[PDB]
RNA sequence: GCUAAACCUAGCCCCAAACCCACUCCACCUUACUACCAGACAACCUUAGCCAAACCAUUUACCCAAAUAAAGUAUAGGCGAUA
RNA sequence: GCUACCUAAGAACAGCUAAAAGAGCACACCCGUCUAUGUAGCAAAAUAGUGGGAAGAUUUAUAGGUAGAGGCGACAAACCUA
RNA sequence: CUCCGCAUAAGCCUGCGUCAGAUUAAAACGAACUGACAAUUAACAGCCCAAUAUCUACAAUCAACCAACAAGUCAUUAUUACCCUCACUGUCAACCCAACACAGGCAUGCUCAUAAGGAAAGGUUAAAAAAAGUAAAAGGAACUCGGCAAAUCUUACCCCG
């Protein structure tokens, strides 16, 4: 389960990983990082959103967010605000220098308007059907949430039922007839097991 | 000098202590003279395994199954699904009476039944 | 050793926040309001310490008399022992008799 | 950690003097 | 002669002298268990 | 036979094995009791196979081909148990009106704490049971002080928690001035 | 079953039946030499040898002749942070003898043949690392440490 | 209000600066240098 | 140059306000955390001392329901300490 | 759970003379006379040699009992967790 | 060398089995340190036995002669009830009580010098003082509070009990 301690410093690594355990040891006790309490209804930055970096290293470049961390209010864009690190380095082999992105706070990124590539301000407004969507305050532009890869990594279109996967028709076939009967009684009657000896009274205390 | 924090099991103590303690297995008989154990077949649990020939269900479900709303089953819902149609039919036909709820499906007392809802005298 | 090697973060005091700006207002409430209310009624704090001053023994006696029934068991026991010790110190020990 | 600023300032000045002694400027 | 080995382990003696039933038999042992519970001891009785 | 404890021989040694989704509560409700019984046995066989595979992977110091399958099977079995329990509880509430299937009572213990005592099955009446009579379900007037002390300790803990929360809120407001609005 | 209240039995009466058992077993490879007809399982404490025999004969339809059970005790010697003993869970080891001369051998669940197939997938980062390491050359001693980047 | 001394370093140095040409531990240990500095004065 | 030195948070304290706890399943008064047999065992009752009186023996403040004032007044006391 | 005493049911005591032994010599076993070593020691009372008893008022395993204004004591003001 | 040793009881609870590391052992590789993985399988023991009435004077000591006093661990019957069976727990180790890998304490069965279990010396030299032993010319207690120690394995007494 990897039960997090009361003060667990989140970082650019998934919890319960080899890197985290090399870091974040169970005996570590560091100063907590104060995080602005953005509510679930106030967080407007999602995965796949094209935001423009403000006040950051790029300060104007627009990129797609690749990872969100609501624990520390972090959104990381792809290929932007990068620093060079040697990965896979050995004693003699210097390693392949690659750019790794640094996390950015919510105040340091502003979502771009789909209508005009300039950044815009997000206001949560419910639609006629009750679907709360991100609306640009500049011109009332609806900003739909970009589609992100599914959590399990299974595309519904690109998925064929396996030998141990129940088909949709079999899973949706309703064969349950409600009745004032128990599972034990139903199984007994179905399998034909017959019992005639009654259960005598036992004192409960 | 004894570890109070450790769990007290059947591996600790003299022979009597080790023999008088169990790991939680339910008894299936009784002891008689000569330290002779008599086993009761009825006390021995009997597994009920159905026939899995032709059973179309599988351990996993395809991801193409559409999502459905979740509605936990309630007593009122069960009464509406099972007893309400018959009760309404009899009421409309005029054959309804307040004395044949047992006919409609009610159980006055759980006594005299192999499976009793309260107290539960049957296993899962 | 025993002294910091870096300067502490600078300390900024908002000399004109609401509390410091309105400190001392309504102090002369009785004088400028036909003595309807006394200035000691504006003091907020412990119920046994409102417009009253005294030494430690008097404070302990007043607290035990006023809120002794509402105190916790350990707190009341400690207060009783403190009162006993203060009584002994102030009535049996000292330099001037 | 002890509350205070004067002692820290004085010790910082002494450290600066020591640094100047260790690395004399041209 | 040589001392320090006054504790000769015996599970039956230990359980009889210090145990849940022994503590609960008398009101004094109940008070001891209550004090241990109030303090927060992991082991209330032997 | 003993083959069912192991996965398919073709799938043996594969890095990853495909698997579907887990049965949901609504899907299991849509099925009958006999179907739920058979599906429970199938899930039990699959769970035994997955546990065997995990244990052998630990033995051979190799990663499990697909740990998520065990979690999916466990979730499906838990959902089946939940559906069966809901049906049983609804039927019991209809027929008798009792919420729980095991009789119980609210009893004060020897330490003065109010607890839920669940009744046990016996053969002799309650008064004739020597071991049951040896138990005390009352508190003599020497536990009131300890109850008061425990209450005061809990009150101290609650007050500490509330004060710490207020201090944290103040620190947060100090660090972020715009949160005042 | 486990963590359930068995109904009390009286002389005569019905038969105790379990419909949805929650006893889960796992076939473990024996750590020592065993007879051919011997199969080793790890089971919870609440499962008896009679229950295991009925389980096997009703669910998996495995003929069973003799079952012998023992209780294996986990090690509590390990000390974690704060010098607190961590208890490795105990279990029950069961040995089952096949009832019709059948022989069981534990199969190799991790064949190297399937673990190293022709069809393999390589990460882009791994491929880039390998290619760059192959391209990069060790410094020749005759250069004496002079960088080998400048064409001059 | 808890008050603690923060300039003990300078207080010690005001005496140790006069005890640096001595011999032994009475030029770096305050409890030994203070007695010799007074005698020197 | 080593050994080392430095840190700012975890949290805690006093008030105020408000009268707090309670049972996924299973086990737990017998050797607690132990599925399952013939009992009768049941609570109530002055606190005493250290200490002060320069010993000590009578005596020696210990919240008992409104802050203050009456008032350290009446009164009690080896008419002493002190109450 | 050490120790002082007691209770219930147990165990051990080679060999030699005499056999009638709260008898003798003498191993296991109990105790600790004298000397030497050690004195932060191997040990908060030990080691080596030498000693007394060793079929009895003996030694000892297990469970229980006597609790401090006391217990218990073949009275040493002993022992009751160094 | 063999003080033992093997097993049970009591006690402790994985505490020198495999693999990957070598922190560490009162030096040091060994591994008793770290992590993971295995394990001890009941016939041996524990866990027993329905009710009401009723019966039980004649020791053990090879138990046969004698011989005792301290007077002794080791039994039933009548009636009613009673078809049913092999469950559960302990099984490892170089191990327990003494702050320790402590020259101490530790109950039984067998072995009586071993078929089982172990190593007094890290290397060198051979000063003083010290400890444990061996041998000694002539004398044999002249030593000393005292034949204390060591050697050989005496006689006659006195006081106290
Ligand atoms: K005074
Ligand atoms: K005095
Ligand atoms: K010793
Ligand atoms: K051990
Ligand atoms: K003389
Ligand atoms: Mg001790
Ligand atoms: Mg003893
Ligand atoms: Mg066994
Ligand atoms: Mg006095
Ligand atoms: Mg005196
Ligand atoms: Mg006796
Ligand atoms: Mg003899
Ligand atoms: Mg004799
Ligand atoms: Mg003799
Ligand atoms: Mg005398
Ligand atoms: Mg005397
Ligand atoms: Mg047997
Ligand atoms: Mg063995
Ligand atoms: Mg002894
Ligand atoms: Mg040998
Ligand atoms: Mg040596
Ligand atoms: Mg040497
Ligand atoms: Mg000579
Ligand atoms: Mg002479
Ligand atoms: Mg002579
Ligand atoms: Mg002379
Ligand atoms: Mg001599
Ligand atoms: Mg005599």
């Amino acid at each position: 389960k990897v039960t997090l301690p009361p003060h667990y410093r989140y970082g650019m690594s998934p919890p319960g990983s080899v890197a985290d355990k090399r870091k974040n040891p169970p005996w570590i006790r560091r100063r907590p990082v104060v995080v602005e309490p953005i509510s679930d209804e106030d967080w407007y930055l999602f995965c796949g959103d094209t935001v423009e970096i403000l006040e950051g290293k790029d300060a104007g470049k627009q990129g797609k967010v690749v990872q969100v961390i609501r624990q520390r209010n972090w959104v990381v864009v792809g290929g932007l605000n990068t620093h060079y690190r040697y990965i896979g380095k050995t004693m003699d082999y210097r390693g392949t220098m690659i750019p790794s992105e640094a996390p950015l706070l919510h105040r340091q990124v502003k979502l771009v308007d789909p209508m005009d590539r300039k950044p815009t301000e997000i206001e949560w407004r419910f639609t006629e059907a009750g679907e709360r969507v991100r609306v640009s305050t500049r011109s009332g532009r609806i900003i739909p949430k970009p589609e992100f890869p599914r959590a399990d990594g299974i595309v519904p279109e690109t998925w064929i039922d396996g030998p141990k996967d129940t088909s949709v028709e079999d899973a949706l076939e309703r064969t349950y007839v409600p009745c004032l009967k128990t599972l034990q009684e139903e199984v007994m009657e179905a399998m034909g097991i017959k019992e005639t000896r009654k259960y005598k009274k036992v004192y409960w205390y | 000098g004894a570890d109070r924090m450790s769990k007290w099991t059947s591996k600790r103590g003299p022979r009597s202590f080790r023999g008088r303690k169990g790991r939680g297995a339910k008894g299936i008989g009784f002891l008689t003279s000569g330290w002779r154990f008599v086993q009761i077949k009825e006390m021995v649990p009997e597994f009920v395994v159905p026939d899995l020939t032709g059973f179309k269900l599988k351990p996993y479900v395809s991801y193409l199954a559409p999502e459905s709303e979740e509605t936990p089953l309630t007593a009122a819902q069960l009464f509406s699904e099972a007893v309400a149609p018959a009760i309404e039919k009899d009421f409309k036909d005029g054959t309804f009476d307040p004395d044949n709820l047992e006919k409609y499906g009610f159980e006055p007392t759980q006594e005299g039944k192999l499976f009793q809802l309260y107290p539960r005298n049957f296993l899962r | 050793i025993g002294i910091r090697l870096t300067l502490p973060p600078p300390k900024v005091v908002d000399r004109w926040n609401e509390k410091r700006a309105m400190f001392g207002v309504y102090d002369n409430i009785g004088i400028l309001g036909n003595f309807e209310k006394h200035p000691k009624e504006l003091i907020r704090g412990p119920i046994w310490l409102r417009g009253w001053k005294g030494n430690e023994l008097q404070r302990c006696i007043r607290k035990r008399k006023m809120v002794g029934s509402r105190m916790f068991a350990d707190d009341l026991h400690n207060l009783n022992k403190r009162i006993r010790y203060l009584y002994k110190h102030f009535n049996r020990h000292g330099k001037f008799r | 950690v002890k509350k205070g600023f004067r002692a820290a300032f004085r010790f910082q000045k002494e450290l600066e003097r020591q640094r100047l002694l260790r690395c004399p400027p041209p | 002669k040589a001392r320090g080995n006054e504790y000769q382990p015996s599970n039956i003696k230990r359980k009889n002298k210090h145990g849940w039933v022994r503590r609960l038999s008398t009101p004094a042992g109940v008070q001891v268990i209550l004090r241990r519970m109030l303090k927060g001891r992991k082991s209330l009785s032997h | 036979g003993l083959e069912e404890f192991f996965d398919d021989p073709k799938n043996w040694g594969q890095e990853k094995v495909k698997s579907g989704a887990a049965w949901t509560c609504q899907q299991l409700r849509n099925k009958s009791n006999e179907d739920l019984h058979k599906l429970w046995y199938v899930l039990l066989k699959e769970r035994n196979m997955l546990l065997t595979l995990e244990q052998e992977a630990k033995r051979q110091r190799l990663p499990m081909p697909s740990p998520e399958r065990l979690d999916k099977v466990v979730d499906s079995m838990d959902a089946l148990d939940k559906v069966v329990q809901e049906r049983e509880d609804a039927l019991r509430l209809l027929q008798t009106g009792q919420e729980r299937a095991r009789p119980g009572a609210w009893r004060r213990d020897i330490f003065g704490r109010i607890i839920w005592h669940k009744f046990k099955q016996w053969v002799i009446p309650w008064h004739l049971n020597k071991r049951y009579n040896r138990k005390r379900f009352f508190a003599l007037p020497y536990v009131d002080h300890f109850l008061r002390l425990e209450r005061e300790k809990r009150a101290r803990i609650k007050a500490r928690k509330e004060n710490l929360e207020r201090k944290k809120a103040k620190i947060l407001l100090k660090k972020f001035p715009h949160l005042a609005e | 079953a486990r963590n359930v209240v068995y109904p009390l039995y009286r002389l005569g009466g019905p038969q105790l039946r379990v419909f949805r058992t929650n006893f889960f077993i796992q076939l473990v490879r024996p750590g020592v030499a065993q007879p051919e007809d011997t199969v080793q399982f790890r089971i919870p404490m609440e499962m008896t040898r009679v229950d295991l025999r009925n389980y096997l004969e009703g669910i998996y339809n495995v003929p069973v002749a003799a079952v012998r059970t023992r209780v294996q005790h986990g090690s509590n010697k390990r000390r974690d942070h704060r010098n607190v003993r961590i208890k490795k869970p105990d279990y029950k080891v069961a040995y089952v003898q096949l009832a019709h001369g059948q022989t069981f051998t534990f199969p190799d669940l991790f064949p190297e043949k399937d673990e190293s197939p022709e069809g393999s997938a390589a990460d882009d980062l791994y491929s880039m690392l390998e290619e760059e390491r192959q391209q990069r050359q060790s410094s020749d001693p005759r250069r004496g440490g002079v960088p080998s980047w400048f064409g001059l | 209000l808890r008050n603690r001394v923060t300039d003990r370093y300078f207080r010690i140095q005001e005496v140790l600066k006069h005890a640096r040409h001595f011999r032994g531990r009475k030029n770096r240990c305050y409890r030994l240098a203070v007695r010799t500095v007074i005698r020197a004065f």
